[PDB]
């Protein structure tokens, strides 16, 4: 595990939620898209887009 | 909080 910096998209793909993440002291070359269970709270990334 | 998770 590493730190996230800041999470900057989201897709889906068959059926499965990713996030493109920023990783905290790597550069953007070294962002990756990530499926929703590698992250600690998924939920707040759903909860910030779905009350929109 | 300061956040990680599972890089791939």
């Amino acid at each position: 595990e590493f730190v996230v910096e800041k999470v900057l998209d989201r897709r889906v793909v068959n059926g499965k939620v990713e996030y493109f993440l920023k990783w905290k002291g790597f550069t953007d070359a070294d962002n990756t898209w990530e499926p929703e269970e590698n992250l600690d709270c998924p939920e707040l990334i759903e909860a910030f887009l779905n009350s929109q | 909080k300061v956040h990680r998770a599972r890089k791939t």
